[PDB]
Parts: structure tokens; sequence; C-alpha cells
RNA sequence: CAGAAUUCCGUGAAUCAUCGAAUCUUUGAACGCACAUUGCGCCUUUGGGUUCUACCAAAGGCAUGCCUGUUUGAGUGUCAUU
RNA sequence: GGACAUGGGUUAGUCGAUCCUAAGAGAUAGGGAAGCUCCGUAUGAAAGGCACGAUUUUUCGUGCCUAUCGAAAGGG
RNA sequence: UUGACCUCAAAUCAGGUAGGACUACGCGCUGAACUUAAGCAUAUCAAUAAGCGCAGGAAAAGAAAAUAACCAUGAUUCCCUCAGUAACGGCGAGUGAAGCGGGAAAAGCUCAAAUUUGAAAUCUGGCAACAUUUCUUUUGUUGUCCGAGUUGUAAUUUCAA
């Protein structure tokens, strides 16, 4: 019996956590991210999915590399020592 | 190896088909003697090497 | 408060047997905070702390200092002493390879530059 | 169940610590707009899913 | 000089001499790996005039391509929508098989630009290309200020973008009425970007 | 003459590596020490009656020390040689070792010399 | 752990025959003696050379591994490498 | 909130600004092989201890394609020497 | 009170995982494909070892013949 | 038997490089249907959305295998204009450029095809010196050995000659 029946016997996860992007996405079958792609090398990222991408694109997490930079460029990625 | 046989294949086809006039002229080459005698000449008037 | 120039002017066994006796002391306020400390003692916490970052800053500009100056005037030096302004910046033509010029380039610039000019009214 | 891997002990015990109350002294801050956790979690209501 | 000969040579196609040698060499050539590097041009002077040069940094490729058109990828041949968009066999591919000859052969390379290719042979079911090709890390390279320009990033994967010769002809790049079309969208978005000024 | 109708690749002869520099200009001081190992004992009740009882100590260690690290650290910094070692991840995620003393030393005059008690 | 497997570790890890020390260094017998005349490496016999020696007992030379080891930084080998070279 | 202080005949407070020296855990294109396994290995050097043929620890390494060069080869591919 | 708040609590050479392979997934070789990737799994691959010798013209000769992942109920 | 050369491999070989992300704008590839036609199949939507590959601060294009038919103009790009025009269309719904003209900006050139032949004059790399610096982080010059190269690297010439 479809319903409250069935529900009984759903004890089994078909997905798992992703090592690359830390989502409860990782098709454990398949050994694919529904969400990122992994273990594909590039990212999964849709047009359509608009929404979806500004999610998880860039200055999302830390930017910790590219403000640093940021603040190298402005001064002309200069090297040494001041006096 | 697929080189080796490559080599030897290719050689074998030079041997069996049909080659024109112009490439086949090139089979026959100068003989033993007169070889020794053209490069008895030719090393006496060898260029200068670069310390030279 | 270690001051860092005075740690500049010390050797790196100093700086090293520095390091282990800062570490200890960290680890006996650690024990105080664990067992019921004074607001001192945790205070101290923090001093500690920032003078094995300073000891361990001393340590590793003396070692790359001595790092560069061994492998100054080398054609090929660690990656670590390299620049690092942007990957692309790396890979970039240098400007003496920007300006070769081939020799007849050469001579047509030698010969018919661009003259500085004017008209008259 | 009994039987974890470390990663869902490590994804556990950070779930656990998150799941507490505020201190009290965060409160007597000047300009504090928090006053109560906005994101606690039964084990009963709502589920981690990892 | 010796080029001359050649360019003459390799005009006379149908010749028993060159019939022999094509045979001979596309036999060699499809023994070999599909994308297998040629030690040196088998046609130097025609490497000469597209731009290759016998010194370090100067790369050649022989790759062969299958021949034929275009079939959709669609499964079992079903199309869905209006018949004009249902045809699936009769289709062509809107690059030459010498332009897909330098991708994959770029792709094969990552590391080297494209310079340019040509046609060396062909049979039933493959075309042979060679693909010249530059080392832009190269220092003989880029210390020479004839080639200079292809180690500049704006160079990246030119046979990619459809910067090459066969190329530029590909997207239909050339002056005139004949080619008034070109470049497609560059033209397109021109002529339906509707401008709205101010004092109108 | 060959007796074998295989083919096989011949032995050339493998160069090892001979850099013309460092890739890394100074090599990482050992990023695990016995300091790092250590962070400060456990002394809750239960960790007392331990003390008073098995003579052994109770220390919250670092997750990536094993027990041979555990043994080594606790003998430098301490001077007193454990019999075993006994190792759990708290259900916060922190190591915690139950470091069982040689019947030579006693517990309580090594808690007290650390002062944790 | 696991089951250790036999003969990885005690007398079959710190001798190393002949034939596998030209194979660890990379050298011709030739090269070999010429190193070991040079250096100061001579044969030295286990106790227990079955053991050793896998399970064989036909007569082998061995070497200490530490001595091989050692020979593996010489820059005489290098030398070498360089007048065949030449 | 505690706490110190910097005297105020300064090399110096600060959740300050600024930033050219560093650090930068586990990852990820992710690179020794893996991975719902803090899983499985290998190479070089070094060190440790009531224990030294054992065990352990540390540091530095080992991905794939391609390019220039180097070294070592392969071939009834082309030939001389003989 | 399985609520609420503060603390405490899970110790292994021997129990499991780890190791093994199952159905099956799956890189490499290769071939497709505009491509995303697809097919492939000892295939049209130079796919790796082992022992002898006063040391061999002090430039090495002579013989000998398959990744990985996948089981906390299988094997151990 | 030694060697030479060609071809093909191997190395944790010396030194390099490619991937991934962002993708508003840029270059391609691939490619719809809703919708309009008061139905609908060509058409339209649309050389569009989605999918795929590849760049830069712009990209592309660019010094005529270009227009014109004049008293001729003179690389490309963009703007206004040509012009809702010529043309294309179940000539139905609908679609639809270019020359000239005005302006913004302007900049030109490089090879292959030639015997240096009284002299490969060219180039990478190692090593050793000096030198220079957004910089002990950058960039080189000189010397000298190995190599690449005559199946062609320099100088010389590019149709305007
Ligand atoms: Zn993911």
């Amino acid at each position: 019996t479809k319903g409250t029946q069935s529900f009984g016997m759903r004890h089994n996860k078909s997905h798992t956590i992703c090592r690359r992007c830390g989502k409860r996405s990782f098709h454990i079958q398949k050994s694919t991210c529904a969400c990122c792609g992994y273990p594909a090398a590039k990212t999964r990222s849709y047009n359509w999915g608009a929404k979806a991408k500004r999610r998880r694109t860039t200055g999302t997490g830390r930017m910790s590399y590219l403000k640093k930079v940021h603040r190298s460029f402005k001064n002309g990625f200069r090297s040494g020592k001041p006096a | 190896p697929e080189y080796i046989r490559l080599q030897r294949r290719r050689k074998i086809l030079n041997l069996r088909l049909k080659v024109p006039p112009a490439i086949a002229q090139f089979q026959k080459t100068l003989d033993k003697n007169t070889a020794t005698q053209v490069f008895k000449l030719l090393n006496k008037y060898r260029p200068e090497t670069a310390a030279e | 408060a270690l001051k860092t120039f005075e740690l500049r002017k010390q050797s790196q066994e100093n700086l090293a047997e520095q390091l282990q006796e800062l570490r200890q002391e960290l680890a006996s306020l650690r024990v105080q905070k664990i067992a019921g400390g004074s607001g001192s003692k945790l205070s101290k916490i923090k001093t500690t702390r920032k003078d094995i970052a300073r000891i361990l800053t001393v340590i590793n500009e003396s070692n790359r200092l001595a790092a560069r100056e061994a492998y100054k005037n080398k054609k090929y030096i660690p990656l670590d002493l390299r620049q690092k302004k942007t990957r692309a910046i790396r890979r970039a033509l240098t400007p003496y390879e920007q300006s070769r010029k081939t020799l007849k380039q050469i001579k047509k610039e030698r010969y018919f530059p661009l003259r500085k000019y004017a008209l008259k009214a | 169940p009994s039987h974890k891997s470390f990663r869902t002990k490590q994804k556990l015990a950070k779930a656990a610590r998150q799941n507490r109350p505020i201190p009290q002294w965060i409160r007597l801050r000047t300009g504090n707009t928090v006053h109560y956790n906005m994101k606690r979690r039964h084990w009963r209501r709502t589920k981690l899913n990892i | 000089g010796a080029y001359k000969y050649l360019e003459e040579l390799a005009k006379k196609k149908q010749s028993d001499v060159n019939l022999f040698l094509s045979r001979v060499r596309a036999w060699e050539y499809r023994q070999m790996n599909v994308i297998h590097r040629a030690s040196r041009p088998s046609r130097p002077d025609k490497a000469r005039r597209l731009g290759y040069k016998a010194k370090q940094g100067y790369v050649i490729y022989r790759i062969r391509v299958r021949r034929g058109g275009r079939k959709r990828p669609v499964p079992k041949g079903q199309t869905y929508g209006k018949p004009v968009h249902q045809g699936v066999n009769h289709l062509k591919y809107q690059r030459s098989a010498r332009c897909t000859a330098e991708e994959r052969v770029g792709r094969y390379c990552s590391n080297l630009r494209v310079l340019n290719s040509y046609w060396v042979n062909q049979d039933a079911t493959y075309k042979f290309f060679e693909v010249i090709l530059v080392d832009p890390s190269h220092k003989a390279i880029r210390r020479d200020p004839r080639i200079n320009w292809i180690v500049n990033p704006v160079h990246k994967h030119r046979e990619s973008r459809g910067l090459t010769s066969i190329g530029k002809k590909s997207r239909g790049i050339g002056k005139g009425h004949r080619f008034n079309n070109s470049p497609q969208h560059a033209t397109w978005l021109r002529h339906n970007t509707l401008s709205l000024r101010r004092y109108r | 003459v060959r007796t074998s109708t295989t083919f096989r690749r011949p032995k050339t002869l493998q160069l090892s590596r001979k850099p013309k520099y460092a890739r890394k200009s100074v090599a990482h001081a050992p990023r695990l020490d016995e300091y790092k190992i250590i962070v400060n004992p456990i002394n809750s009740e239960s960790a007392m009656k331990k003390i008073e009882d098995d003579n052994t100590l109770v220390f919250h260690v670092h997750l990536k020390a094993n027990k041979f690290t555990i043994k080594e650290a606790v003998r430098k910094l301490y001077s007193v040689e454990p019999v075993k070692i006994n190792t759990l991840i708290r259900p916060n995620g922190t190591k915690k070792a139950f470091v069982k003393l040689s019947a030579d030393a006693d517990a309580l005059d090594v808690a007290n010399r650390i002062g944790f008690l | 752990a696991r089951v250790k497997q036999k003969g990885k570790a005690g007398a079959a890890r710190i001798y190393i025959t002949r034939n596998q020390a030209l194979k660890k260094l990379q050298l011709t017998l030739a090269d070999f003696r010429r190193i070991c005349i040079l250096k100061g490496v001579y044969p030295r016999e286990p106790k227990n050379k079955k053991k050793a020696n896998k399970g064989s007992t036909a007569p082998v030379t061995f070497y200490y591994t530490k001595d091989i080891q050692y020979l593996l930084h010489e820059p005489i080998v290098q030398k070498f490498r360089e007048y065949k070279v030449f």
C-alpha cells in the first residue's frame, strides 16, 4: 500500500555528503554528486539555474586569496620592504 | 612492436607495389668501387669545421 | 612582552630555546585555565601566544633570508622565493623580449624615426 | 547507528556544539541584535540530513 | 631553390609519382595512431609557406579525421518539432575537417599554440592533415620578433575561436558584398539593436 | 636468437632526481611536536578517580596523535614512563587519552607536579 | 594491525644480495666492484643465511642494505656515467 | 565583565587604519592509490629511546598530456667497416 | 519527563571496519565524437621480473617466464 | 664485429607548460519549441533560449582576390544616413541589407617563393663570470662546451614593389 505504509520502509540513504561541496547530494551508487558533479573536473553549472548559480558562485565563500590580490593590485604588485 | 612491424611492412610495400620510374631510379645506386673512389675525393674537400 | 627587534639580534639556537620555554609557559597557563585560573593568568595566555608567534616569525625571516642569500645570483631559485604577482603576469612576455626587433625594423627606425615638427601660422 | 564513520562523528560533534543557547554576557553588549539562538535544533523535530 | 620544384610537384596530384607516394604514405599513416607526431614536415615547402621554421619550438603533428557529413546525436534519429527540423542524415558540419583536425591536435598538445595546418593525404575513410604548432614557452620563440605575437595570451586557442586561416574561412571572414553577413553575431546584433537616443 | 614469442621492452637507465634548486626554500618545522600533542589534562571527577585507582592520567590530546606519539610526548614533557595508552574520540570531536603510568611512578605526585589537581 | 607478511623485516630486510644490489644501484657488475673496492664495502655473511636469502641455501654474497644505500649518493658513480658519455 | 597598563622625560594602547615580510589545518582543477574506509602504499634523508637486525617519529618526495634538451635503449629501417 | 538548564560520559593486538573477492562500477591502451564525454578493462600496448659472472676491448654481458573500487549478514 | 644515420621508446631524467573558476561584454559550435500566420505543413518565432568549446580588458575585424562606372574613391571598427529601402516572402503573415555622403578614431606592415657559397654569418641549453632590479623575488650581457640546423637558421625582398 502506497502512502503511510510505504514510508515505513525508508531507511537506506541514496545520497551522502560530497567531498567537494559538502552537500548531502553525492549519489552513492552512481558515485557522482548531484550538485557539483564531483568527481568530474568541472563544476555542474547550468544557465537555466540562475538561482542555483548565485547560491554558490564566487563571493559566497571566504574569497581569501582574491582579496589578497585585490589589495596587492591597488598598490601595484610591489615587493620588498617599506623604508 | 608496432613500430618494428611498420618499418618492415613498409619495406615490403615498396618491394611489392609498382614503383613509378621517377622513384624507382633511386633503387639503382652507385657501385661499391666508384662510391669508395668518390668518397676518397670528397674527404679531401670537406668544409672547414666550426673550430677551424 | 618580547620586542621583535630584540629577537632579531639573537641567534637561531637562542630563539629555538626561547620558543621551547615559551611553549612550556603556555602549557602551564592552559593547565591553570582548566583547573580554574585568575584573570591575570588568563590575560597572560594571549600574550604568551603572541610571543610564540613573534618567535616563530623571527626564526622564519632568518631562515628565508639565509635561503635568499644562498640562492642569490642563481638562475633557478625556490618557487616560494620567486615572484608571485599573478599567474598571467608570470607567463607574460618580458620587456626585453617584447622590445626585440628584427634587423629590418631596426634600420627603418634608425634612419626614419618620427620627427618632431611644427607648423607656422 | 553505533557503527559510524569518522566524518559523521565530526559532523555530529559540530552540530551538537552549535545547538546550544547564547552566552548571557553577549546580550549585554551595546548594539546587540542577538537575543536567542535562531538556529536551535531538537533531535525529534528537525533532522540534520547528513 | 628546391621549393619551387616541390610546389609544382604538389600541384601535380594525379601524377603516377604522387599517386604512388599518396598510397604508400596513407597506408603508413593509417597504421600509426590517429594523432601521432611527425618528426619532420612531409611537405616542407608547404610548411614554410604557412609559417613553419626548422628550429626549436616548432612542432608538427599528423592527424587523421573521418570523412563524411554530420549526423545528429539524437536518439534513434527521432527529432521533436516541425518537419523542417526533422532531417538527421544529410546534415553537415559548419567547420571544415581541417578545423576539426586543429581542434583535436590543439587539445592533444595543450601547451602549444596552433600556428596553421595543411592537407597531406586522403582516402575514403580519413583525411590526413599536418598541424603546425608553436611553443610559446620556448625561449627561441619568445626572443624571435617574427613569431612573438603568438606568445601573447590573446592567442590562446586560436583554432578553438576560429582565428586560423581555415577558421576565418569557416566563419566567412572576408571583404565585400559576398561576405556581408559576417561576423554573424556582431553583424546581426548591430542590425537588431534598437537605438533609442535621448532627444528623439 | 629469440626463444620466446613475446617481445618485452628493454630496461633503460633511470636517473634519479638531481634538481637544480629546492622547491621549498626552507623545510617546515615538525608540525606535530610534543607540545601540540598534549593540550591539557582532563580534571573531571571520573578523571580524578582514574588517577587514584588505575594510576592513569587523562589528557586532552590532539586528534592526529596516535598511541606512539602520546607516549613520547608524555615521556618528554613529564619524564614518566607510560605502560599503556588507551584513546577515544569524545562525542565533541576531541581525543582523550588514558595514560597508564608504570608501577614505579604514581599518578598522584605527577598530577600535583603538573598542578591540575 | 594485520598479519605481517613473513620476510618483511630482520635479516631479509637488512641484508641484500649482490644481484639485488646491482638492480638497486643500477650499476654494472664491473662498476659495482669498482665502487666496492674504492669505498669500504665487503660482503657480510648473516647468521641465518637461509632466512636472509628468502628460503634458498645456494651460495650468494650478502651486503648490508645500509652500505648499498650509502653508495646511492656517491659522486663516483656519476663520474662513471659521465665517462661512459664521453 | 574581568583584566592589565603606557608612566604622563614613548619605540607605544587599539575588535584602529594601512599593508611590500611571513603563516596559511583537511580539502577542492587536486596530483602516490583510494575514499558512506583520519583506509592502502612506495622512495630518500634524519632522529628518538631503560628496548637498537626491531619499533616509532620527522622532513622532503612519487598524477596525466605535451614541448626543448639529457641519458639509457630498441629495430630481419638505411649502410659503411670487413 | 525522550521537555528545559548545567555538567559528566563511549578506553580493544583478540569485537567490527581496515584485508579478500562477488554481482557490478571503473581509470590506463586504443578507437569514436563539434563537444559535454562515449565505448573499452590484457583489448591491434615496447603494459616486469629473476639468477648467474675473479670485472666485460675497466662504454654489461648470459640465460630463465591482469590497475583500482566493490560485503560492518559472504571468505577471514 | 664495431660504428654512423633514420625511426621509435623509457626515466620521480634538466627546465617548463596545460587543466579549474568567473563568463555582463567577446569568438565559434550546436540548436529548439511556445508563439504569429485568427486553422496549418513553407514561413515566423530565430541564424533566439537551453547545451558545448575558447579569450581579453576589450574581443573581433583590419592594410583590398574592396567599391564603383565618377572629375572616380581607398585597411578595419563604431555613429548618423542610406532605409523599413533594393530585395526576400503559402509575394501571405512577415522579413530586409549595401555603395556613396557626414562624423568619432586613424598606423602601418610581416613572411613563403632568391646562391651568404670568398666561408650558418642564426639559435636553445649546461657551466663560469660579471650586471641589472616594482624585486636578494626581476631582467640580462659576455665567455665557453654540448646541442639544434644545410630536408635551411641569419642578413636580403613583399608587388605600394
Ligand atoms: Zn558536490
